């Protein structure tokens, strides 16, 4: 399936801020007005590609998803990073684990770290060995589509790991998400009087 | 081969148990590891002065400000890489660079 990635793949280009400008740059980005693939939360865990960082979102308020499954070959012979939602701390472990056709939790270690009306909109990217956490928790009103609107993304945490680009599985629990990829496009942004992104334009769109 | 330590200090100084550490340092590809707390000096206002911040640096006068930030900024420039605004990394208080 596919839906329309209208505008919302946009983040602050670095830990770094101007005010009231129209500044241009380039990085890996979700391109504007492109297709973005839509999937289900049935009962599954399908196979999806991962192309140099993704724009990820899902409409939820009740902790359906639990995190992301990383690892270069994902069968306990790999340097596997893990993201676990706890409802207390988003914890990160870099170890070896055992994975199945449905590895989740429901109803050689080298690195450790401890920290519907809503959209938890996350972007992971891995430039030069640096794994970065770009986020936005925004409230919305409807459920079936990404709205015609605008959003910005903010940084949380840098982490030096350097492992994954090809593919993955993901986490669920027993009791719908958006996924769209990045590519190098030169842009033009806008900082407001506050220095938040309020509108931007992809150069290579039309 | 596993005959054990003879730590019976009735001998001289040559046979004494010592609280030893071995600092083993090598290099991999990920920087910004354990480093040193570089002494965290004071501030000054209303006089032109050299300054070095956490990576970026310059020279000028440091005064108050009306512009506002968010939880993430460490930098500030009005237009065309003319750096003018730093919220300080200790008091978390916004300043201008005239
Ligand atoms: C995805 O993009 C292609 C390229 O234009 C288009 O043909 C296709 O219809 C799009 N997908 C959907 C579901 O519209
Ligand atoms: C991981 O631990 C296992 C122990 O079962 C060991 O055989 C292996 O050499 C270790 N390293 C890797 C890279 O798998
Ligand atoms: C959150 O942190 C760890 C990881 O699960 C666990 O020990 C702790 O009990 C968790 N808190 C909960 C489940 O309330
Ligand atoms: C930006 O700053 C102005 C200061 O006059 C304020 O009125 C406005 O609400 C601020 N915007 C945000 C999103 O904080």
């Amino acid at each position: 399936a596919y839906t329309n990635s209208f505008t919302r793949g946009v983040y602050y280009p670095d830990k770094v801020f101007r005010s009231s400008v129209l500044h241009s740059t380039q990085d890996l980005f979700l391109p504007f007005f492109s297709n973005v693939t839509w999937f289900h939360a049935i009962h599954d865990n399908p196979v999806l590609p991962f192309n140099d960082g993704v724009y990820f979102a899902s409409t939820e308020k009740s902790n359906i998803i639990r995190g992301w499954i990383f690892g270069t070959t994902l069968d306990s012979k790999t340097q596997s990073l893990l993201i676990v939602n706890n409802a207390t701390n988003v914890v990160i472990k870099v170890c070896e684990f055992q994975f199945c056709n449905d590895p989740f939790l429901g109803v050689n270690c080298t690195f450790e770290y401890v920290s519907f009306k809503n959209l938890r909109e996350f972007v992971f990217k891995n430039i030069d060995g640096y794994f970065k956490i770009y986020s936005k928790h925004t409230p919305i009103n409807l459920v079936r589509d990404l709205p015609q609107g605008f959003s910005a993304l903010e940084p949380l945490v840098d982490l030096p790991i350097g492992i994954n680009i090809t593919r993955f599985q993901t986490l669920l629990a027993l009791h719908a998400y958006y996924v769209g990829y990045l590519q190098p496009r030169t842009f033009l942004l806008k900082y407001n009087e506050n220095g938040t992104i309020t509108d931007a334009v992809d150069c290579a769109l039309d | 081969p596993l005959q054990s330590y003879g730590f019976q200090p009735t001998n001289g100084v040559g046979y004494q148990p010592y609280r030893v550490v071995v600092l083993s340092f090598e290099l991999l590809h990920a920087p910004a590891t354990v480093c040193g707390p570089k002494k965290s000096t004071n501030l000054v206002k209303n006089k032109c002065v050299n300054f070095n911040f956490n990576g970026l640096t310059g020279t000028g006068v440091l005064t108050e400000s009306n512009k506002k930030f968010l939880p993430f900024q460490q930098f500030g420039r009005d237009i065309a890489d003319t750096t003018d605004a730093v919220r300080d990394p200790q008091t978390l208080e916004i300043l201008d660079i005239t």
